[PDB]
């Protein structure tokens, strides 16, 4: 466990799940509020 | 035909005569460092510029310098 | 004991993740620790480097069988997905009842961000983007005809996924083989050339025979989909058998009697292509794999293992000497059987010419049933294939020339054909340099020469079919053989192997399937540049194989390894001379001709083949016979091909092909980003860096791994890799736009 | 001990030990990974504002301040839009000027519990006007701050329930 | 206007785009019909198409000839929306998270291996410092007047 | 010679220990791959929940319902009731509070593999019946859980095959 949690602390992993999570949140406030071009 | 000087910040660790593709470099006696040896450029009219001795060389900046110049058959590497 | 055993050592390494916790384990250097981004960089590019990381050829060789078992586990997750995304996101059901109208798509987007635009119209009330893989035909050929099976199909891949992944873990860390079992070529041989691809064929063979040809009778007949019986239903009732071919009446006896003659009803050598789908007839292929399964059966069968009979490699290379070649083909054995980069270097240059072997024999004689009529499918299989194999080729020589650098030894080499041919490299490389300037010279002359009389308005004095003409006279008599062929040198044949030679033409659902295709003096000319762009490939990396070692500039280039930067500024410059960068020049030369060939095809295709035909004798070609008067200069291409055929993807915007233009677009981008590390150097870039960094260290910050520029080596490898991405993905997306339409 | 109450198929969590309302309840173990105090004040801050806004969630549907007697919303859920963003951000902001000046600027998980509040008691502002826990014994004390914790905990269990409840069903809570 | 530029909901040619869209869409889901799962998302799309063009109308955005919104920046809050408030939001990030970086880097600096740190993250310590960062200004502010953040020619520079 | 129980021509697995519902039956020695505590885990989460799972379809058939039902929920069988449980949300309940118990399961698998002490399937609550007997008795309850659990797997995969393929009444 404590060995995997280092492989998971590494760069390359944190980077992808750190993206994932940020690209996830854009996407999913653009579902819910879309096509604004200014703050209304 | 290019030109190689060594310089006081020598400290004899020998790397840049056991570098040399044309025995260009030897190791003579010397007093200023603690190895009692410096590098000397007897014969550099067989130097082609490879810049192998410079980066052997383990001084903060390079205690071997090879400028450059005017170009020979051999200094050009000609085996024609 | 016997010659041929199995030697495996139990429980070989122990099963943990503290290794996946020290980045750069594998390497002694790397595993220090990071102390610039070097070592980043070098992590990645020395990881499967295991002969480095390694100096025991078992230890080696066990880390090559465990890898190959994960590639094999990933291909078969692609294979999965690839059935599952046909089950549950395809058109394939509405398809198989309309194959000519319906248009194939098994992907579709969500609807985020107006990408949803990008889900076409296809057909059969279904909107997604239109695949060109070629998945649907060969499912058809199968005799698929529900989306259950393509389920089924999809859970079998996912298992052997695992079944492999669990192999390449047990085979390394539980049963790992000794070097001694891997050391078994004649058994290997005898193994692969008799089981995996004798047995693979007869079963095939088997599947076509009682699975294939009778549901695809049937679909061809008219029977809806629904009412054809299933699969099962063929293999147990032979009277059903019996009705769609009139010989399984008879059943096996006349196998095992040798009246084999009987079974021609399923078993035939028609030849040409079916008229109703536009693909071989697949009692044709049926015959076809059962041949091969015998022969490639008996063939696994020469070979010594353990029994006395059969031949020993060893023995059959050394015997073969001559005159003129010294020891002969002494020493390679022991050089094949010790050195996993001279096996790769054969292994991957025949792979990658097979890949180009099957593009061309994949168009003419079109193999699985509505793919002809499918340009786009067509196009799409042509050019995938073709670039597979060029960089297998070339991969083949930079495997050829780390064998030189890495495990060739001058002791087992004396006097054997690779000692002769390293001793008058002189004579092989200047005569090359000389084929390869008569050839360009002569070659694009024709067409400068062509260019020039044009525009001084002197078109009489053109090499063309109207002025000055040079025919292809030798592939024309050729051509002309074949078509003679059935009947005469191939008496029990009853058709063309291909219309392209000669024939009638075949057309299904008003578009032509194929038809001969003539060829001129455009052709000629053509030819010969495709014979400068191989050749000249050629010469880049043969040089770099033969001047691995020594050179007459660098004497002692082996010390200094495959992949050295330079030697120095000395000797007028040294830049550029090892062998990886030959492999690097290569590449850019292999793009230059592959991308020729596939224009050849496009625009050949689009002007001398495809089309439509009236119900009367009417052909129409998508260009119009262009090719032969435009093909001959240069303008031609860049008007007549180029800038006409590129109206498509310019004026994909507001349409389910808008994603192709955004392509081809961001492909041009990454192009010319390549060019700024092709043509500049680490020095400026470093010193650059060095500015910036005095910008954070003035704000009290900075990174201990201390940031540093990219190596010159690496600095020309992504150099390539961006120019290599962007032409291709240009090329990508011009075909496959403009394809979409023509179809 | 060696397992923890509330999970006995489970290693006690230390660090979780001898606290208010240690049950030994924490799987994941959060306490080892960050500071326990910063922890407890945060559950100590979280109960205290659910318990109000519970209480808020169901008192605005029934009774309206004289200010905002006009505008009732019995979804309540609908009440933030009706106020108006700039009450919204009045009330934020002023409480902002609160939390920066109770905790007199240390008002960041690495400043909170340290320098002259290093000694300070998780979840003490030393407010009772009342002077209820006066002369009290250190058990009642302690009793005392049980109570606030669970019904802390319960609070914020609720008042998400209320919240959510009138989303789904898509009308007032009563 | 400013610029000679139309509001939006007073542009015909803004108008006329919207027409030609939705009938695009529509035409499109003819071909299809009914509850066809195909025509029920044309459907829905066009609902969407409607909904950008009326907020935009409702809003204060200046549409030119070709009925196309143009954005102002010349620091007018009367346009606020199209560009200040907009980059308040992304300078408040930022900030956030170049502070919160240079808060970690400067923090495992002081580490028995201050580079192994980087390759693999400290999660913990960095979960800490992340949160931290939302009172950058202030501390950043604080810092510069303290003589912390910028450093005094004890950097390497270069020969000349 | 050391021969399992069940199979006498064969000889007993290792890797195995000797704890209740040990007769030697590993032909394949799956024990040699995979840790002990691990399977036995694996083991009785299968047959507790197939033992559970046949009470439930054999109930809904018989006719024992929520008397409040959900829409629909009414002239639906054991066969057709989990697409109805989807759509109305019941599926959906169950999945996630399911799942939730699942990762602190995931927790406890861990420390139970690290040396924690926790018996595979071990999770505390005993009601009491445990309390107060000896190793005896408690081993003995154990192997009767274990001789359950299998039998539960035979007849939950005997019920739903047979009610599929003869759509009928609870004796299929
Ligand atoms: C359009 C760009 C271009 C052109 C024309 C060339 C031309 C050439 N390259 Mg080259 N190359 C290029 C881009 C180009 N390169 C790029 C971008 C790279 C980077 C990867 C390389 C990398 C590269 C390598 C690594 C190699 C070459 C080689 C060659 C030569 C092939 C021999 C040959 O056909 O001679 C004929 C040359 C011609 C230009 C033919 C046209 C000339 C006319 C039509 C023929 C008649 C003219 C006559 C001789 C004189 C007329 C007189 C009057 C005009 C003054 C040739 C000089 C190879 C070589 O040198 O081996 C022989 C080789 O090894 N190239
Ligand atoms: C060659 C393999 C392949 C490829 C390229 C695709 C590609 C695609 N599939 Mg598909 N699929 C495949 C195999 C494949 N599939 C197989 C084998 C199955 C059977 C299980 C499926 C089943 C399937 C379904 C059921 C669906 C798709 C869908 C899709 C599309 C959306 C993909 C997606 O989820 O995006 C979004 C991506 C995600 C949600 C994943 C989150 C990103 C993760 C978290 C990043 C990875 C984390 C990282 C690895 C951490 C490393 C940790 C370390 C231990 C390694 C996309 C076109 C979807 C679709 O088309 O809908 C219309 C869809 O619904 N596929
Ligand atoms: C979960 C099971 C597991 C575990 C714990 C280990 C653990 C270990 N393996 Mg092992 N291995 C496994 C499964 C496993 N392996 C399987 C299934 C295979 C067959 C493919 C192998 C094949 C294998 C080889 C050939 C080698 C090891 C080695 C090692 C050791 C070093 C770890 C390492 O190199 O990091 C690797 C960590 C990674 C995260 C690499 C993953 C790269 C992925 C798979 C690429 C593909 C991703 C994606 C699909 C492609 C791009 C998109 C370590 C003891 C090495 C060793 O030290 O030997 C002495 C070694 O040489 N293993
Ligand atoms: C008849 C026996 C047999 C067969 C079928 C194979 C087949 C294969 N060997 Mg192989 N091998 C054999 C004997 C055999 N070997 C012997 C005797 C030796 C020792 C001298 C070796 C040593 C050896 C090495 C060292 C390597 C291989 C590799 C490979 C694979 C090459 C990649 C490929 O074509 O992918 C085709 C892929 C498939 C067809 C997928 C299916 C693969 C499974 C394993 C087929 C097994 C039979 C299957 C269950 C069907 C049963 C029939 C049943 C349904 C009725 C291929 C799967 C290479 C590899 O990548 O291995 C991982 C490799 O590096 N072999
Ligand atoms: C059967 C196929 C095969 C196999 C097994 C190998 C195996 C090997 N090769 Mg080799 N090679 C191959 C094919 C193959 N090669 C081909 C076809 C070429 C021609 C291009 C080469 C060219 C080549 C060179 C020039 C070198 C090797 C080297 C090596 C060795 C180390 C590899 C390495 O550094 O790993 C690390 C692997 C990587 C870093 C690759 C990662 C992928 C990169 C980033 C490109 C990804 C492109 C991607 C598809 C684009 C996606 C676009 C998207 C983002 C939009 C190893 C023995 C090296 C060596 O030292 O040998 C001893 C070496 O110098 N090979
Ligand atoms: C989490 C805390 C919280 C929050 C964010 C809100 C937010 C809101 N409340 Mg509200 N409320 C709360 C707690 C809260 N309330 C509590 C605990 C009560 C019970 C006394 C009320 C009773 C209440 C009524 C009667 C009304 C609102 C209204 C409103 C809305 C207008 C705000 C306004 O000016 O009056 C809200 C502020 C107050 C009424 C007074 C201050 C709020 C405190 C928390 C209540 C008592 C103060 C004290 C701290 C709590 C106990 C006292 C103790 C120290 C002795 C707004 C959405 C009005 C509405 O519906 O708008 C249309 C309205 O008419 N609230
Ligand atoms: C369940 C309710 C509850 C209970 C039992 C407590 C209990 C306590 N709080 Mg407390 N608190 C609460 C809710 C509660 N709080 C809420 C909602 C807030 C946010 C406004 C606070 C904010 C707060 C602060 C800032 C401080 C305390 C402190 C204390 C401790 C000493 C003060 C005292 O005797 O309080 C007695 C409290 C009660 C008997 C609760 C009565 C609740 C009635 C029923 C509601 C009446 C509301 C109405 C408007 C008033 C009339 C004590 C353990 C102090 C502390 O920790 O010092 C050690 C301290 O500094 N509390
Ligand atoms: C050099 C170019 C330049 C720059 C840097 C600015 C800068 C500024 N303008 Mg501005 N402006 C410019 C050219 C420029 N203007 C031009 C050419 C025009 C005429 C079209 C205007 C018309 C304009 C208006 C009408 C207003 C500003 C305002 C502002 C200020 C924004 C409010 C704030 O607090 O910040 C800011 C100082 C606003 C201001 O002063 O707010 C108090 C404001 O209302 N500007
Ligand atoms: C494998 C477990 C399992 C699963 C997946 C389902 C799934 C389903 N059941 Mg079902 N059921 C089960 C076991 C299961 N049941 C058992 C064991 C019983 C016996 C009481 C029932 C009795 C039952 C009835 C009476 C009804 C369903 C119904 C349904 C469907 C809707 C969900 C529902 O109403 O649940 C309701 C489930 C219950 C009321 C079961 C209660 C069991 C007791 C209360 C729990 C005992 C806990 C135990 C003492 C200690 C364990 C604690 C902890 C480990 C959880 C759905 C398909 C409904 C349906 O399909 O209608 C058409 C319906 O009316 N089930
Ligand atoms: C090509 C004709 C041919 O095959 O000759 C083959 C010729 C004679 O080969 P030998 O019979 O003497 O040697 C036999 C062994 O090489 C095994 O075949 O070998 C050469 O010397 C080739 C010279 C370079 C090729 C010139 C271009």
């Amino acid at each position: 466990m404590n060995d995997f949690q280092k492989y998971l602390s590494t760069a390359p992993v944190l980077l992808t799940l750190w993206m994932t999570f940020t690209a996830g949140f854009i996407i999913e406030v653009n579902r819910f509020f879309p096509d604004m071009l200014g703050l209304y | 035909s290019h030109t190689v000087k060594i310089y006081d910040t020598c400290i004899g660790c020998t790397q840049c005569v056991r570098a040399c593709p044309t025995d260009v470099l030897e190791m003579v006696p010397w007093d200023g460092c603690k190895s009692g040896q410096i590098a000397s450029s007897p014969r550099v009219e067989d130097c082609v510029g490879c810049k192998r001795c410079e980066t052997a060389c383990p001084t903060d900046f390079l205690s071997v310098r090879v400028y450059l110049g005017a170009e020979t058959t051999r200094s050009l590497g000609l085996a024609y | 004991s016997k010659n041929v055993q199995v030697f495996v050592e139990k429980d070989a390494v122990e099963t943990s993740f503290a290794k996946w916790a020290q980045p750069g384990h594998f390497s002694r250097t790397l595993a220090k620790g990071p102390k610039t981004t070097t070592w980043i960089w070098n992590l990645h590019a020395d990881a499967h480097d295991f002969d480095s990381q390694t100096s025991s050829l078992e230890e080696v060789s066990r880390k090559i069988f465990s890898a190959h078992f994960g590639q094999l586990a990933i291909i078969f997750l692609w294979i999965s997905g690839m059935h599952f995304h046909g089950a549950y996101f395809s058109n394939y059901s509405a398809w198989l009842t309309d194959p000519i109208s319906i248009k194939q798509s098994s992907q579709v987007v969500w609807p985020i961000v107006g990408q949803e635009i990008l889900n076409a119209d296809v057909g059969g009330n279904f909107q997604g983007i239109q695949t060109t893989s070629g998945w649907f035909q060969m499912w058809r050929a199968e005799g698929i005809t529900s989306e259950v099976e393509l389920y089924w199909t999809a859970i079998g891949g996912l298992a052997m996924s695992a079944i492999m992944l669990f192999a390449g873990w047990f085979h390394y860390h539980k049963a790992a083989p000794k070097l001694e079992w891997f050391q078994n070529a004649e058994s290997m041989m005898n193994h692969h050339l008799a089981g995996l691809l004798g047995l693979g064929c007869l079963s095939w063979s088997g599947h076509q025979i009682h699975i294939a040809l009778p549901i695809n009778k049937l679909l061809d007949a008219g029977v809806s989909p629904q009412e054809i019986p299933l699969p099962h239903e063929f293999l147990i009732n032979r009277d059903l058998m019996a009705q769609l071919y009139p010989s399984f009446s008879k059943g096996l006896a006349p196998f095992f009697g040798g009246n084999w003659g009987e079974y021609s009803d399923f078993l035939t050598f028609k030849g040409g292509l079916n008229p109703v789908t536009g693909g071989l007839w697949l009692s044709d292929i049926a015959h076809h794999h059962l041949a091969l399964s015998v022969l490639f059966i008996i063939a696994g069968h020469m070979y010594r293992t353990n029994w006395g009979i059969g031949h020993n490699m060893k023995e059959i290379l050394e015997a073969h000497k001559g005159p003129f070649t010294g020891e002969g083909h002494k020493g390679l054995y022991e050089i094949l059987t010790t050195s996993w980069h001279a096996q790769l270097a054969i292994n991957l240059a025949m792979m990658g010419s097979l890949s180009i072997i099957v593009a061309h024999h994949m168009y003419a004689m079109p193999p699985y049933p509505y793919l002809a009529t499918d340009y786009a499918t067509q196009l799409s299989l042509f050019t995938h294939h073709m670039w597979i194999g060029g960089f297998c080729v070339v991969g083949g020589a930079a495997h050829g020339a780390i064998f030189m650098v890495r495990d060739y030894t001058p002791a087992n080499n004396y006097n054997n054909l690779l000692d002769r041919v390293l001793r008058h490299r002189d004579a092989i490389i200047s005569h090359l340099n000389w084929v390869c300037i008569f050839l360009g010279c002569h070659a694009f002359g024709f067409y400068i020469h062509n260019d020039t009389m044009r525009a001084l308005g002197r078109p009489q004095d053109m090499f063309s079919d109207k002025a000055i003409q040079l025919q292809p006279i030798f592939a024309q008599w050729i051509q002309n053989i074949h078509l003679l062929a059935p009947g005469t040198t191939a008496p029990n044949a009853l058709a063309t192997t291909s219309y392209a030679f000669g024939g009638d033409v075949i057309e299904v659902g008003g578009k032509i399937a194929m038809m001969p295709i003539k060829l001129g003096t455009a052709d000629f000319m053509v030819h010969h540049i495709h014979a400068f762009t191989i050749h000249v490939t050629v010469l880049i990396l043969l040089k770099g194989v033969l001047y691995a070692r020594s050179s007459k500039l660098i004497p002692d280039k082996a010390n200094l390894g495959f992949r050295f930067p330079c030697d120095g500024p000395g000797r007028g410059g040294t830049c550029q001379s090892s062998s990886w960068d030959h492999v690097f020049l290569g590449l850019f030369w292999m793009y230059n001709s592959i991308s020729v060939v596939i224009f050849h095809f496009s625009w050949k295709m689009q002007s001398d083949v495809w089309g439509t035909i009236t119900p009367d004798g009417a052909i129409s070609h998508i260009t119009g016979g262009n090719f032969a008067q435009s093909s001959i200069t240069i303008n031609g291409w860049l008007r007549d091909f180029l800038w006409s055929q590129a109206s498509q993807v310019i004026q994909s915007y507001g349409s389910a092909s808008s994603a192709y233009g955004l392509i081809f677009l961001g492909a041009h981008f990454i192009w010319a980003f390549s060019l700024m590390f092709l043509f500049s150097g680490r020095g400026y870039w470093q010193e650059l860096i060095e500015s910036i960094v005095w910008a954070h260290n003035k704000l009290n910050f900075a990174p201990t791994i201390q940031p540093r520029a990219l190596s010159i080596t690496q600095g020309r490898a992504v150099g390539l890799a961006h120019y290599l991405l962007g032409g291709i993905g240009t090329t990508w997306a011009f075909f496959l736009a403009r394809a979409i339409s023509i179809t | 001990a060696e397992m923890s109450k509330a999970m006995p198929f489970l290693i006690n969590p230390a660090n979780t030990d001898g606290l208010i309302g240690s049950n030994g309840f924490d799987p994941l173990g959060f306490s080892d990974t960050f500071d326990i105090k910063w922890l407890q004040e945060s559950e100590i801050k979280h109960g205290r504002v659910a318990m109000l806004a519970s209480a808020g969630f169901i008192a605005s549907q029934f009774v309206n301040f004289p200010m905002y007697s006009s505008m009732h919303v019995d979804d309540s859920n609908m009440a933030p839009t009706v106020v108006g963003i700039s009450a919204m951000l009045q009330i934020v902001c002023a409480a902002g000027v609160e939390e920066w000046r109770t905790y007199k600027g240390q008002v960041t998980m690495e400043d909170m519990f340290t320098g002259d509040m290093a000694d300070r008691t998780p979840g003490d502002f030393g407010f009772d006007p009342m002077g209820q826990l006066k002369g009290k014994s250190e058990a009642a004390v302690n009793e005392m701050k049980l109570k606030e914790i669970k019904n802390g905990r319960l609070a914020m269990l609720a008042i998400g329930g209320m919240i959510h409840h009138n989303f789904v069903t898509g009308e007032a809570l009563f | 206007e400013i610029g000679g530029l139309t509001k939006c909901s007073e542009s015909a040619a803004f108008t006329k785009r919207l027409n030609a869209s939705v009938k695009k869409l529509e035409q499109r889901a003819s071909q299809y019909e009914a509850d066809s799962p195909p025509a029920l998302a044309l459907k829905q799309q066009v609902e969407r198409t409607q909904a950008r063009f009326d907020k935009y109308s409702r809003s204060e955005l200046l549409c030119g000839a070709d009925g196309l919104p143009h954005l102002v920046a010349d620091g007018r809050w009367s346009h606020a929306a199209e560009f200040i408030l907009p980059g308040f939001g992304f300078i408040y990030i930022s900030g956030w998270i170049g502070w919160v970086g240079r808060k970690y880097l400067r923090a495992v600096s002081t580490s028995a291996n201050p580079s192994e740190s980087e390759i693999i993250i400290n999660v913990p310590l960095a979960l800490k410092i992340m949160t931290t960062g939302y009172i950058w200004p202030i501390s950043a502010w604080q810092e510069l007047i303290s003589n912390d953040l910028v450093a005094v020619s004890e950097e390497i520079t270069v020969s000349p | 010679a050391e021969k399992s129980a069940s199979l006498p021509f064969l000889e007993a697995p290792p890797n195995l220990d000797g704890g209740v519902g040990d007769l030697g039956f590993d032909p394949f020695r799956f024990s040699d791959f995979v840790p002990i505590d691990f399977l036995r885990e694996a083991e009785l989460k299968h047959g507790r929940i197939c033992m559970m799972a046949w009470l439930g379809f054999v109930a809904v058939d018989m006719g024992f319902r929520v008397y409040p039902a959900a829409e629909g929920f009414e002239s639906l069988t054991s066969i057709t009731a989990h697409d109805a449980a989807v759509e109305q949300g019941g599926m959906s309940q169950m999945l996630l509070w399911f799942s939730l118990l699942e990762v602190f399961d995931t927790i406890a698998v861990q420390q139970m593999l690290e040396g924690s002490g926790r018996a595979p399937g071990d999770f505390g609550l005993d009601g009491g019946f445990l309390k107060g007997k000896s190793q005896a008795e408690i081993d003995t309850m154990k192997l009767k859980e274990i001789v359950h659990c299998r039998l539960a797997m035979f007849a939950f995969s005997g019920v739903v095959t047979q009610a599929v393929l003869t759509q009928g009444p609870f004796p299929y």
